[PDB]
C-alpha cells in the first residue's frame, strides 16, 4: 500500500491501510529501498512500484572515471574547459541573472542619480563583460567541444587499458581464493601512476606523458598485483597485460584467431589421419602439428618441418624458444609481437616444456624487457610500508604453508627503528 | 495449478496495445502546452499505425515520441535478455511514471523560464525610468 | 519540450541500467527526437539541467563519488 | 502440480478409475437435457434446444484439440467450460420474454467469446476462435441469417436498460467514460483514461459479476 501510494483520504485528513491498522500519511514521508547484491532478480510486482537506481561499477562507469581523472590529471585546460562548457547551460546564466538583479537593486536603490554614475557605471561595464564572456563562449561552443573530443579520443585507450586491467585484477580472484582485490585498490594504483611518477618529474609534451603513464600504469600494476601472488602464476598476469596492451595498441593485429588457437583451439578434433612425419616428431607432436596446420599461415608445415634438416636438431636443443625456426608461412613481414605469436604457437607445438619460458620471452616482446626483473629482485617493501600502504589498510603476509614471514618485519622494524607489539594469536588470551 | 484455471473465467489482461499507450499519452498531456504552429512536419518517423491526422502535429508527434521510448525500454530488455540477461520487466506503471515526470518537469521549467522573462521584463521598465530620471 | 522529454524519460525508463546502456538510450531518443523534428536542445549534458551547481556541492560534501554515474 | 504420487502400501487396497472428460456422445446427452430444460422458459426456441446443444460442444470439441495445454499452461478446457455456457446463456434468458432466434445465437456467440475467445494470447488464436464460432453457427443454423454473426463487436449490458440486452458500442462507451470519470473525480486519486481494451475488459468484468458463482 505504501509503494501504491494509495490514500484513503476522508474527512479532510489523509489516510493510508497497513494491514488491519489505519494510520495518517504524514507529509514529507519518503522510504529508500536498498540492498547490496548487484544480481537479485525482484518480481514484477515490486519492479513496477519503484525507481531502480544501481550504483554498481562496469566497464563503462569506471572507463568514464578514469577518463574523467587524467583529463582532470593531464589537461587541466581541457578539464576546466569540458567545466566550462557544462555550467554555460545553467550555471553561467544564473549567475549572470544574479548580477543583473543586484543591478536592479543597486539602482532602484540609489535612483539613478547622476552623481552616483560612477558605482552604477562599472557596475554596467562589468555586467557587459560578464555577457561578453559567456557571448564569447557561445560563440566558441563547437571550436571547444571539437578539441574536448580530440583529447578525449587521444586519452580513451588508456582508460580503456585501465577497466580491462581492474577487471581482469578482480576476476582474478577464480585462479586462487586469496587473490581478492578492490577497487580501491586500482584507484590507489591509478593515482599512484598519475601523481607519485618518478618518471614524470619533467616530462612536458602530452603524448610523451601519456605515454609514460600507459607504461607505468602496466608496469606499477603487474608489480602491486604479483608482490601478493604465487609465483607461478606471475606469468599468467605477465601474459593477460601483454594481451590487454596488444589490445590497446594501434598498427597491430588483433591476432584473435591465433590467440584461440593458443588458449582453446588446441584440442579440436583433427586425429584422423596423423601421419607419424618425420622420426623427430613423435605421436602427440604429429597431433600438434596437425593442429596448428589448421591456421592459414602454418597450412604448409608438413613440407615446412620436412624439408628442414636442422630441425631434428632444434628439437632436441636445450632452449628451443631463443632460436625458433621461421616456419610460419606469411605474405607480408610482420611485426616483432606477431613473430612472437607465432613462435609461441611453435613452442606450443614442438617443446612445450619451455612453453613458460617462452611466454616470458613473449612478455618481453609486447610489455618490453625487465618487465618480471623486479619480481626476482628481493622484496624491498620498506617503501611499501613507508607510502603505498594506508594505516587503515592493513599488511597481510601469507606464506607457503611452512615457511615464515615474521622474520622480514622484524628485520625492517629493527632497521626503521620502530617498536612492534608481535602476539601469537594462539590462545584465548 | 490446472484446478485453479478450471473452476475460473479465465481473462487475458495483456499488456498496454500502442493504441493504448499512445492514448494514455495523449489525455495525460492534454493540459500541458505543446501546440507550435510552426511544426515541420518530418518524414518516416512511425510508432502508432493510427496518427491521429495523417500530418502530425506538435502535440501528436510528442506523444508518438512518449510511446516509440516505451517501445525502445521493451526493445532494449528484449535485447539484454538475447546477450546475456539480468533484465527488469517494463510495465504500464513506467508508462504513467515517464508521463507525471515529463508533466512535472515542463511545467517547473516553463515557469522558472516565465518568471525569469517576467523580471527581464520588470527589469527593462525600472532601467527606463531610471534613463528618464538621469534625462532630467 | 523535447529536452524535458528526454530528461523524463531518462529519469524513470532508463535506470538499472549501465552507463553504456543508458548512453545507447538517450542517443536513441535524441535520434528519434531528431526524426520526428522535434526542437530539442542539441547534445544536452542532463547533469545540470536536472541539478544546479548547489545541490551537486551539497551532494559532494554529502560523501558522494564524483562520478557522472552517481551524479 | 502440488499433488503427490500415493504409495504403494496403501494404493495395493483402493483401485483407482481413470475418470477422463466426457465424450462427445456424452456431452450431448447431458447438455442437450440442460438446454431443453433452460429454453422451456421461452417456448419458440423450444424447437432450437437440440441444435444448438450440438454446436456448443462441437465448438468445445473443437476448442479443446486446438489450444492444448503445450502452448500456454492455462489453455484447459473441460465439461464447466459447458456448464458455465449454459448457465450464462440461462442467465441472459432468464428476465427477457419473446425471444427469436435471432437472440438466442447472439447470446450463444457472446458466451463463446467471454469464455474462449478472451483467454487466448495472440490475435491469431482469437480470429481462429472467431471464423469458427461463426462457421459452426451457420452451420448447424443453415436458414437463419448472418445477422447475429457480421456484428463485430457483440457485446450485452444492463447498465442502459432494465436487463441484459444488446446495445451499440459508442453509447455505452459513452456512458462507461462518464461513470469512470465520476469514479476516479470521487474514489480513485489518479486519472483514468478508457481506451477500447478497458471497455472490454470492464464489460467481461461486469458479465462475469453478474452470473452466479462468478
Amino acid at each position: 500500500p505504501v509503494l501504491n501510494r494509495e490514500v484513503r483520504r476522508t474527512g479532510g485528513r489523509v489516510l493510508i491501510t497497513l494491514g488491519d491498522q489505519d494510520i495518517d500519511l504524514s507529509p514529507s514521508f519518503v522510504i529508500f529501498l536498498s540492498t547490496r547484491d548487484p544480481t537479485v532478480e525482484f518480481p514484477p510486482d515490486l519492479c513496477s512500484r519503484v525507481t531502480f537506481v544501481n550504483f554498481t561499477v562496469t566497464r563503462s562507469s569506471l572507463q568514464s572515471q578514469c577518463l574523467n581523472e587524467v583529463l582532470k590529471a593531464e589537461r587541466p585546460d581541457v578539464d576546466e574547459k569540458r567545466s566550462d562548457l557544462l555550467k554555460l547551460q545553467g550555471e553561467f546564466q544564473l549567475r549572470l541573472r544574479q548580477l543583473e538583479k543586484s543591478l536592479l537593486q543597486a539602482l532602484n536603490e540609489v535612483k539613478g542619480r547622476i552623481l552616483d554614475d560612477d558605482t552604477i557605471i562599472t557596475t554596467l561595464e562589468n555586467l557587459k563583460r560578464e555577457a561578453a564572456e559567456v557571448t564569447r563562449k557561445v560563440e566558441e561552443t563547437d571550436i571547444v567541444m571539437q578539441e574536448v573530443e580530440t583529447v578525449s579520443q587521444q586519452y580513451l585507450p588508456l582508460s580503456t587499458a585501465c577497466s580491462s586491467i581492474y577487471f581482469t585484477m578482480e576476476s582474478l580472484k577464480q585462479i586462487h581464493f586469496l587473490y581478492q582485490y578492490s577497487l580501491q585498490f586500482f584507484l590507489d594504483i591509478y593515482h599512484n601512476v598519475l601523481y607519485e611518477n618518478p618518471n614524470l618529474k619533467g616530462v612536458t609534451d602530452h603524448t610523451q606523458r601519456l605515454s609514460i603513464i600507459t607504461k607505468d600504469l602496466f608496469q606499477v600494476a603487474f608489480n602491486r598485483v604479483a608482490r601478493g601472488m604465487l609465483h607461478q602464476d606471475h606469468i599468467t598476469f605477465a601474459m593477460l597485460l601483454a594481451r590487454i596492451k596488444l589490445k590497446g595498441t594501434v598498427g597491430e593485429p588483433t591476432y584473435d584467431a591465433e590467440f584461440q588457437h593458443f588458449l582453446r583451439g588446441n584440442e579440436i578434433v583433427l586425429s584422423a589421419g596423423s601421419t607419424p612425419r618425420i622420426q623427430g616428431l613423435t605421436v602427440e607432436q604429429a597431433e600438434a602439428v596437425v593442429r596448428l596446420s589448421c591456421l592459414p599461415a602454418f597450412k604448409d608445415l608438413i613440407a615446412k618441418v620436412q624439408a628442414d634438416e636442422q630441425f631434428g636438431i632444434w628439437l632436441d636443443s636445450s632452449s628451443p624458444e631463443q632460436t625458433v625456426p621461421y616456419l610460419w608461412s606469411e605474405e607480408t613481414p610482420a611485426t616483432p609481437i606477431g613473430q612472437a605469436i607465432h613462435r609461441l604457437l611453435l613452442i606450443q607445438a614442438f617443446r612445450p616444456d619451455r612453453l613458460l619460458a617462452m611466454a616470458h620471452m613473449f612478455v618481453s616482446t609486447n610489455l618490453g624487457e625487465s618487465f618480471m626483473s623486479i619480481m626476482e629482485q628481493p622484496l624491498d617493501l620498506t617503501h611499501i610500508v613507508g607510502t603505498e600502504v594506508k594505516p587503515n589498510t592493513p599488511v597481510l603476509m601469507c606464506s607457503v604453508p611452512g615457511y615464515d614471514a615474521s622474520g622480514h618485519v622484524e628485520d625492517l622494524a629493527a632497521e626503521q627503528n620502530t617498536q612492534i607489539t608481535s602476539i601469537a594469536i594462539g590462545s584465548a588470551e | 495449478s490446472p484446478a485453479l484455471f478450471n473452476r475460473c473465467v479465465l481473462n487475458w489482461f495483456g499488456d498496454w496495445s500502442t493504441e493504448a499507450l499512445y492514448q494514455v499519452g495523449k489525455e495525460f498531456t492534454s493540459k500541458m502546452d505543446l501546440e507550435k504552429p510552426n511544426y515541420i512536419v518530418p518524414d518516416y518517423m512511425p510508432v502508432v499505425y493510427d496518427k491521429l491526422p495523417q500530418p502530425p502535429s506538435h502535440r501528436e508527434a510528442i506523444v508518438n515520441s512518449c510511446v516509440f521510448v516505451h517501445q525502445t525500454l521493451h526493445q532494449a530488455n528484449a535485447r539484454l535478455a538475447k546477450r546475456g540477461g539480468r533484465t527488469m520487466a517494463i510495465t504500464p506503471r513506467h508508462y504513467l511514471d515517464f508521463i507525471n515526470h515529463y508533466a512535472n518537469l515542463f511545467h517547473e521549467k516553463r515557469s522558472e523560464l516565465e518568471e525569469q522573462q517576467m523580471h527581464l521584463n520588470v527589469g527593462l521598465r525600472k532601467i527606463k525610468e531610471t534613463v528618464d530620471q538621469v534625462e532630467e | 519540450a523535447g529536452d524535458c522529454l528526454l530528461s523524463a524519460a531518462f529519469i524513470a525508463y532508463a535506470g538499472y541500467f549501465d552507463q553504456q546502456m543508458r548512453q545507447n538510450l538517450f542517443t536513441t531518443w535524441s535520434h528519434h527526437l531528431q526524426q520526428a523534428n522535434i526542437q530539442f536542445r542539441t547534445d544536452i549534458a542532463r547533469t545540470e539541467y536536472l541539478s544546479n551547481a548547489d545541490e551537486r556541492l551539497r551532494w559532494q560534501a554529502s560523501s558522494l563519488p564524483a562520478d557522472d554515474l552517481c551524479t | 502440480p502440488g499433488r503427490k504420487p500415493l504409495s504403494h502400501r496403501f494404493l495395493r487396497h483402493v483401485p483407482v478409475v481413470y475418470v477422463d472428460y466426457p465424450g462427445p456422445a456424452s456431452l450431448t446427452q447431458i447438455y442437450g437435457t440442460f438446454n431443453r430444460a433452460m429454453l422451456r422458459l421461452i417456448p419458440s426456441l423450444r424447437t432450437y434446444a437440440e441444435p444448438l446443444t450440438a454446436a456448443m460442444v462441437e465448438f468445445y470439441t473443437m476448442s479443446q484439440e486446438r489450444f492444448t495445454q503445450d502452448t500456454q499452461p492455462h489453455y484447459i478446457y473441460s465439461p464447466r467450460e459447458m456448464t458455465r455456457w449454459v448457465r450464462g446463456i440461462f442467465e441472459a434468458l432468464r428476465p427477457l420474454e419473446t425471444l427469436p432466434v435471432e437472440g438466442l445465437i447472439r447470446i450463444w456467440a457472446h458466451e463463446a467469446l467471454r469464455l474462449f475467445q478472451d483467454r487466448l494470447v495472440e490475435d491469431e488464436e482469437r480470429r481462429w476462435t472467431d471464423e469458427n464460432i461463426d462457421t459452426v453457427a451457420l452451420k448447424h443454423f443453415p436458414n437463419i441469417d448472418r445477422e447475429k454473426a457480421m456484428s463485430r463487436p457483440i457485446l450485452y449490458s444492463n447498465w442502459l436498460s432494465k436487463d441484459y440486452i444488446p446495445v451499440d458500442q459508442e453509447e455505452l462507451r459513452d456512458y462507461v467514460k462518464a461513470r469512470l470519470k465520476v469514479f476516479y473525480e470521487e474514489e480513485l486519486d489518479v486519472p483514468l483514461v478508457l481506451f477500447n481494451e478497458v471497455l472490454d475488459h470492464v464489460l467481461r468484468i461486469d458479465r462475469i459479476f453478474r452470473q452466479p458463482q462468478g
